[PDB]
RNA sequence: GUAAAGCGCACGCAGGCGGUUUGUUAAGUCAGAUGUGAAAUCCCCGGGCUCAACCUGGGAACUGCAUCUGAUACUGGCAAGCUUGAGUCUCGUAGAGGGGGGUAGAAUUCCAGGUGUAGCGGUGAAAUGCGUAGAGAUCUGGAGGAAUACCGGUGGCGAAGGCGGCCCCCUGGACGAAGACUGACGCUCAGGUGCGAAAGCGUGGGGAGCAAACAGGAUUAGAUACCCUGGUAGUCCACGCCGUAAACGAUGUCGACUUGGAGGUUGUGCCCUUGAGGCGUGGCUUCCGGAGCUAACGCGUUAAGUCGACCGCCUGGGGAGUAC
């Protein structure tokens, strides 16, 4: 397991016929991620990575799950990079041309209170928008400084974030995902066999791949 | 019953193909052999083995390539009830010359092609695009 | 349908040597069997029409199993319908 | 599968198809040659009418049949086997499978008697009806017929239709276990033969309850109905007949492949069996669903997916499954 021996496998029986071919075994009443030939698709995963990223590369990062959304709100704060780990929207990607303008709303009504430009006019009238930012930094405060689309994106666990991966190989966008057992490692052109969660297997591979993101760019 | 053997390997074939395997099991048989030969040595399986003495087996493996598998059709032709023999001049060409035809004759059960230039016809078999 | 006596009886006064029920001989013998001696349950009832379809089964079967006999040996057919005098 | 279309289901003659090895034959099969396939059409190249239509030289073709000479993989014949198909033996397991004969209890109805006295029964209300000749209620005894609560269930069995108390007799199939044996004896099947819910028919029994018909009482504008009070065939039995049904999974039989999840029923191997229990490995069977299929709904290892042998059937709706 080279070092991630922290997580070893998941998912209990509900598996699926397709993430068969990373398995090693069920002890316990539970599958065992094959973590003896993981170690491939662990470290090479960033490999492939690296080279977009060295491109300045906009890579973004998925996982609304309670877990991680904590955690992965940091993992693309290594420096360019962006992050979605609150209900990924159904146009973010595919529909980007709208919900980029949504996005505006968020800058200035953000900036406004963020500076002087707030405690104008009526107490009423932005004690009532005075959220609306909020709510809109948890749907695109992660992604909005984004320009465009995103050269490829990495995100947790495939079935949790379906759309995710949907909205992107429609574009042409790499899917750098985690799948495990249950997991469908079809909408996922990089196989990264893997647990789903778990804290302190996340974290391990959450920050795992900014490396060859930070360190790619020069 | 098993009324034709032929038909077994070619679609047992084809239904791993799709399943995506490695190789596939079933019981050889003298025909069952050349036929496969003629599918190896023409690229459409890595190789095969006849296991067991008494009871021949056939360890016939599939063949594949990109995202895709490399038998990309096969079906039966000279099936049982209903025979099919051509002449040299009535060989037919599987996918315009993309596929094979493995047909049998007097000379031995190699591939149309094979057989037309050898100026000899006999009894199709299946046309393995 | 039968006895294991009635049976393994039969069975070794048809069959070269022994445990080969398999025999067409020791077959033929151990269908008629149940055959000719159902009569009765069929000379009476008559109405047991379920337990009569399974009467034509081993009628049937033996009937293929003197078929095949004379095409795989003469002798043995027209030697061995006569230890029943069947076929009339 | 639901659009037209799977015989209601079995057994099986003919017919069709036939697991595997060797040898042999050389019939089908293929190669060659030889006849012959009239000429004219057609076609290719080329000629001749000023071109063209038209005419014409030569060749191709005439899909074919016959004979001869080979080739032998494949189909067939034949000879010898071979065991995995099929089957026989052994031992067990489960079962509302079938025919026969008894039998048990609950209830209904009717009869007789006691106690008792003004109702009961039924409805949306009502009425018809049963009650002072004493009902109803309740108790005691008796007669008779039909059906078998609970178990009982996504359950089990059967080819289908279908099959439920218990007991016995006679009997059909299915499944596992490890072997023993026969050695392709197989799969399908026009016609044919047989089985076939209910109703209906005949003869003769039986007849409690239910109930077409029929009679009253209501309801209604009418009510040849729905509701009520009665009630005949029939329903039950034996023997014979009639063959139909949404005889439905609306899905023919047989064999081989093809990701998975959960549950039922019944069998068996191994296991601290110590133990309920763990690991398997068969038959049958529910529901969910992937690939793929599908016009969609949906089907999905029990396929409507991927294939092979055989059969049945459909070809617009109405007329008409009628007429003859
Ligand atoms: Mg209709
Ligand atoms: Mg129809
Ligand atoms: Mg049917
Ligand atoms: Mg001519
Ligand atoms: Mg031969
Ligand atoms: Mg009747
Ligand atoms: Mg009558
Ligand atoms: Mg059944
Ligand atoms: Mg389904």
């Amino acid at each position: 397991m080279l070092k991630a021996g922290v997580h070893f496998g998941h998912q209990t029986r509900y598996w699926n016929p397709k993430m068969k071919p990373f398995i090693f075994g069920a002890r316990n009443k539970v599958h065992i991620i094959n973590l003896e030939k993981t170690v491939p698709m662990f470290n090479e995963a960033l490999a492939e990575l690296n080279k977009i990223a060295s491109r300045k590369g906009k890579i973004l990062f998925v996982g609304t799950k309670r877990a991680a959304s904590e955690a992965v709100k940091d993992a693309a704060l290594s420096c360019d990079q962006f992050f979605v780990n609150h209900r990924w929207l159904g146009g973010m990607l595919t529909n980007w041309k709208t919900v980029r303008q949504s996005i505006k709303r968020l800058k200035d009504l953000e900036t406004q209170s963020q500076d002087g430009t707030f405690d104008k006019l009526t107490k009423k009238e932005a004690l009532m928008r005075t959220r609306e930012l909020e709510k809109l930094e948890n749907s695109l405060g992660g992604i909005k400084d984004m320009g465009g689309l995103p050269d490829a994106l990495f995100v947790i666990d495939a079935d949790h974030e379906h759309i995710a991966i949907k909205e992107a190989n429609n574009l042409g966008i790499p899917v750098f995902a985690i799948v495990d057992t249950n997991s469908d490692p079809d909408g996922v052109d990089f196989v990264i066999p893997g647990n789903d969660d778990a804290i302190r297997a996340v974290t391990l591979y959450l920050g795992a791949v900014a490396a060859t993101v930070r360190e790619g760019r020069s | 019953s098993m009324q034709d053997p032929i038909a077994d390997m070619l679609t047992r074939i084809r239904n791993g193909q799709a399943a995506n395997k490695a190789a596939v099991t079933m019981p050889s048989s003298k025909l069952k052999v050349a036929i496969a030969n003629v599918l190896k040595e023409e690229g459409f399986i890595e190789d095969f083995k006849v296991e067991g003495d008494t009871k021949p087996e056939l360890e016939l493996t599939l063949k594949y390539f990109q995202g895709k598998a490399v038998v990309e059709s096969i079906q039966r032709v000279s099936r049982p009830g209903l025979r099919i023999y051509k002449r040299k001049d009535e060989l037919p060409k599987v996918m315009a010359g993309l596929g094979i035809a493995v047909v049998s004759t007097s000379k031995g059960v190699m591939t149309d092609r094979a057989a037309r230039q050898a100026g000899l016809g006999g009894e199709i078999i299946c046309y393995v695009a | 349908s039968l006895s294991t006596e009635a049976t393994a009886k039969i069975v070794s006064e048809f069959g070269r040597d022994a445990n080969d029920t398999g025999s067409t001989e020791v077959q033929v013998a151990l269908l008629t069997a149940q055959i000719n001696h159902l009569q009765g349950h069929f000379a009476e009832h008559k109405k047991d029409h379920h337990s009569r379809r399974g009467l034509l089964r081993m009628v049937s079967q033996r009937r293929k199993l003197l078929d095949y006999l004379k095409r795989k040996d003469v002798a043995r057919y027209t030697q061995l319908i006569e230890r029943l005098g069947l076929r009339r």
